[PDB]
């Protein structure tokens, strides 16, 4: 099977850091928000987003080995979470405040903009401090990212088990290598991964306030983004 | 409808 | 700090298995046609009970009393249900394609369609539990991850003071001083260095799809609120307000 | 309006 199953941990992490996608910029800048123009705003930039995740998806070993139906299922389930973690990721080094793109640094208060979206900023920013405070490295990130991609819809979907071990020794080989013992190896690797299912919770309240903000015809009808929101 | 199956493809 | 942060892997193992809650038995009658609002009063009667010994479960396991009241009710508001859920998938994992919600309670896949929106969560739960019989889950492991889902579940959503932040770290050091505890059991059951690990993952990963069936519970409950389907349990509409 | 801080504390 897979090619993926094969490759050495470095080999794995080269993969990842490879499969990046870019930073986006977003196409607009605010300069006073208001509920329409925020709405437009982020998700503006989450449906771009979107095509490159697409491709980004394409090139994580062991995914394009799948079916095309499973392929559309593990991304129908897993698009914001994955926007997410890429979100808190690159706010890292932004104390109290979210990096949505390199010219939209926005803050909680900003976050008040819009109804029912400070608590989930707050939640955001509370992932990005825990982030901050376990130090998180790059090859650490994007084996996170890659993580999620393939656990999220696995079960719910009624080989990827093979690489996400695979993904695990990868880990572990960071932070063996890092010079961390036995000990706190297992302990980080537990406390990274406990982390995805607090993601995983921010991606299910996202989900219910992306859709009341659509009843509410404050956001624009983005094709993919629609499609990847009714999914669910 | 369909625009993901089609990406992927 | 915590008494807790100085127990042996053991120690830990025998302070949550003495912690469990008892197993109640459903107390309904048989003789009633199967219905939507029916089903949902059997269901929601038994959660409201199990919800007050749960609570008790809870001031047993190590580090949760060392918490503020304020900590220890969004704890609980935060996992209530995943708890629910995982102690359900675990009974429930000899008994193939069938939920025991209680000894005298076995319903399956077919009996959820009974309710509106109810099999697919039934579905998912019955997934974990033959995903749990797969893995040959041990009870020792079972304690272990419920104590990780009542401490990690609301601690990236509590606030900000000096306190909480203290708070906040004494979970982390009890989370980890959990972790320890499976990885003993899994080298004392035999596996090697890498298969503790990877089990470890499996194990957690299993965790964010829990989060994820409750997530999908509450929304379902609340629905099934406004339908008034719902008896007014005091515990259990608060419990359910907290969000 | 408080049955679980009642229980707990
Ligand atoms: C989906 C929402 C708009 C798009 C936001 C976004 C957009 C782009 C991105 O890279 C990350 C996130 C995280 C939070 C998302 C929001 C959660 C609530 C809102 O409806
Ligand atoms: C909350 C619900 C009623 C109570 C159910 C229960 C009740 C007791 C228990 O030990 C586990 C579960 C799992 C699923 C729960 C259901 C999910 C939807 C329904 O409204």
């Amino acid at each position: 099977n897979s090619l993926a199953l094969s490759l050495t941990a470095d080999q794995m992490v080269s993969a990842l850091l490879d499969a990046e996608p870019p930073i986006l910029y977003s196409e607009y800048d605010p300069t006073p928000f208001s509920e329409a123009s925020m709405m437009g705003l982020l998700t503006n930039l989450a449906d771009r987003e979107l095509v490159h995740m697409i491709n980004w998806a394409k090139r994580v070993p062991g995914f394009v080995d799948l079916t095309l139906h499973d392929q559309v299922h593990l991304l129908e389930s897993a698009w914001l979470e994955i926007l997410m973690i890429g979100l808190v990721w690159r706010s890292m080094e932004h104390p109290g405040k979210l990096l949505f793109a390199p010219n939209l640094l926005l803050d909680r208060n900003q976050g008040k903009s819009v109804e029912g979206m400070v608590e989930i900023f707050d939640m955001l920013l509370a992932t990005s401090s825990r982030f901050r405070m376990m130090n998180l490295q790059g090859e650490e990130f994007v084996c996170l990212k890659s993580i999620i991609l393939l656990n999220s819809g696995v079960y719910t979907f009624l080989h990827i088990h093979r690489v996400l071990d695979k993904i695990t020794d990868t880990l572990i080989h960071l932070m063996a290598k890092a010079g961390l013992t036995l000990q706190q190896q297992h302990q980080r690797l537990a406390q990274l991964l406990l982390i995805l299912s607090h993601i995983r919770h921010m991606s299910n309240k996202g989900m219910e306030h992306l859709y009341s903000m659509k009843s509410k015809n404050v956001v624009p009808l983005y094709d993919l983004l629609l499609e990847m929101l009714d999914a669910h | 409808k369909x625009i993901l199956c089609r990406l992927l493809q």
